[PDB]
């Protein structure tokens, strides 16, 4: 409904709709991720080497071929898993038979 | 009384192959890391390679990758090193050593413990000569 | 990428007097996971396989006389012997032990004047 | 003493159970129905719980 | 230096704590009050926490 002859003072930086939108987006984000698989069993050292595929000049060291001993469906078993991680997702670590670990662990 | 005795050395022509065997006694073989170190005549000590207790994790020095393969048999309490494509630069006395103590704690969710002691006990040494 | 060097390649010492062998790493050998520095000292007597003297920067190996003592910073290390006898001379080697790819330095020859 | 219609219906299964302490395990056994477990191939074990 | 009134009230307890990595363990020492410690026989350990 257009309001003819109605002048209203606005202030976009004092608008509480922004604060509500912010809180609603964060809350929905957390609600979405809460009932999901946690990766705490993967906070182990990784044995990482250079990717053996053809690497362009700008991808040298960006992506690494990492391997680790992950848990399985059963508590008493382990499996060796190979995966490619971006350098940004791993950090150097000194260990016996490993080179890197996940940045957030 | 920790003992390590190497055998299987001798003279091999360049391009051939030779397998050394280190027999250990006085300790549980399956509980310790095993290392090979070599010393070329007139040179200092050169680290060659290490094999984990289970044999699942193997690492070689860049200078010996490809040409050397390390393996072990815990039931027989013995360590093997298979040499291929030997170069004249590979003439050396080879020694096997015991590494640190590695333990898998089964009760503690198969946790890993490791105590380092350097290269601990060293063997007698076996000479490998590469010449023709 | 990590190498070891030793300045005193020839260090004759009067028997019964103290001596020390220095060693420098091209990179820090400190392990940030536990704060320990991993560096071993070995001695190869003529005609014998090398034996372990010191494990880690300052931990003496069992069976080693108490005269041998290691010390050092993350990159600058020294092995001191309070008195050197004929039984304590031969070729010494500095071995790095932080990263798994272990290497040895050029070594030094300790002898009796 | 198992009757003709119960042969293989119930199994006596042993396993390494956890305990109230993280670093200790208890060897236990229990009777499971065949419908609760499925065959597994391993070095020391031969069944697992059907839903795991 | 413990006075007579505090004998047995504090103990220096060693244990293997978990750490950031799933398959690593951190050996630690801590001082616990006697009221928080309950005896256990075991083989290696001496006590557990009262609520475990
Ligand atoms: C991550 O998890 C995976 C999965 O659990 C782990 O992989 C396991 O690794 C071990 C060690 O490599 C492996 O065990 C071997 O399995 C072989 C299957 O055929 C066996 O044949 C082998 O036995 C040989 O080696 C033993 C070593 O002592 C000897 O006792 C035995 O007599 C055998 O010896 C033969 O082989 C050796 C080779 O060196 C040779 O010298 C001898 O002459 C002889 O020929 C082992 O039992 C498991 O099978 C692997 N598991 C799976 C499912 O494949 C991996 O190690 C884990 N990683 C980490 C970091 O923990
Ligand atoms: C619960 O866990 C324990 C520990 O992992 C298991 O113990 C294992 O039991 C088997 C029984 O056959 C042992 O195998 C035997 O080992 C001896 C070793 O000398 C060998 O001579 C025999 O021929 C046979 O292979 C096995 O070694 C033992 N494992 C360990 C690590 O000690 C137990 O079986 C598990 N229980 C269940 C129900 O899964
Ligand atoms: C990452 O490394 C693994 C291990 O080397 C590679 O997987 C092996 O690849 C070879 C071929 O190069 C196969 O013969 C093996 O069977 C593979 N092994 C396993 C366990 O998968 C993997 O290809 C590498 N990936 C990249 C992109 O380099
Ligand atoms: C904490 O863990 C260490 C390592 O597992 C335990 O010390 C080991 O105990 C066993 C007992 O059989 C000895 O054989 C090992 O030699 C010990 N390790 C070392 C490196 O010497 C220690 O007992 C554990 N402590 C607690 C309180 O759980
Ligand atoms: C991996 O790539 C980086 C790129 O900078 C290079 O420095 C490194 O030596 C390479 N390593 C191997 C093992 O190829
Ligand atoms: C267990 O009972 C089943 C019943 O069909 C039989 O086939 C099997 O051989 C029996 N096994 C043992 C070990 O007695
Ligand atoms: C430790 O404290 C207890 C408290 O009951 C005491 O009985 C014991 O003698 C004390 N031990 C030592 C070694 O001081």
């Amino acid at each position: 409904i257009h309001l003819e002859n109605v002048t209203e003072e606005f202030n976009m930086w004092k608008n509480n709709m922004v604060e509500q939108m912010h809180e609603d987006i964060i809350s929905l984000w957390d609600q979405s991720l809460k009932p999901c698989v946690k990766l705490t069993p993967l906070c182990v050292g990784l044995q990482c080497t250079n990717v053996t595929n053809n690497i362009t000049d700008d991808m040298r060291g960006e992506l690494k071929n990492c391997s680790f001993n992950a848990t399985t469906e059963l508590r008493n078993k382990r499996q060796k898993v190979y995966s490619l991680f971006y350098r940004l997702d791993i950090v150097p670590m000194v260990d016996l038979w490993t080179n890197y670990r996940l940045i957030s662990c | 009384d920790v003992q390590l005795v190497e055998s299987g050395g001798g003279l091999v022509k360049p391009g051939g192959s030779l397998r050394l065997s280190c027999v250990a006694s006085g300790f549980t073989f399956s509980s310790y890391l095993m290392h090979w170190v070599r010393q070329a005549p007139g040179k200092g000590l050169e680290w060659v390679s290490v094999i984990s207790e289970s044999g699942g994790n193997i690492y070689y020095s860049d200078s010996v990758k490809g040409r050397f393969t390390i393996s072990r048999d815990n039931a027989k309490n013995s360590l093997f090193l298979q040499m291929n494509s030997l170069r004249a630069e590979d003439t050396a006395v080879y020694y096997c050593t015991r590494g640190g103590l590695f333990h898998i704690d089964y009760d503690d969710d198969y946790a890993y413990y490791y105590t380092g002691r350097g290269l601990d006990y060293w063997g007698q040494g076996v000479l490998v000569t590469v010449s023709a | 990428d990590i190498v070891m060097t030793q300045t005193p390649l020839s260090l004759p010492v009067t028997p019964g007097e103290p001596a020390s062998i220095s060693c420098r790493s091209s990179q820090s050998l400190l392990n940030s996971e536990d704060g320990n520095t991993y560096l071993d000292w070995y001695l190869q007597k003529p005609g014998q396989s090398p034996q372990l003297l010191i494990y880690e920067v300052s931990n003496r190996a069992s069976g080693v006389p108490d005269r041998f003592s290691g010390s050092g910073s993350d990159t600058d290390f020294t092995l001191e012997i309070s008195r050197v006898e004929a039984e304590d001379v031969g070729v010494y080697y500095c071995m790095k032990a932080l990263e798994f790819p272990f290497t040895f330095g050029p070594g030094t020859k300790l002898d009796i004047k």
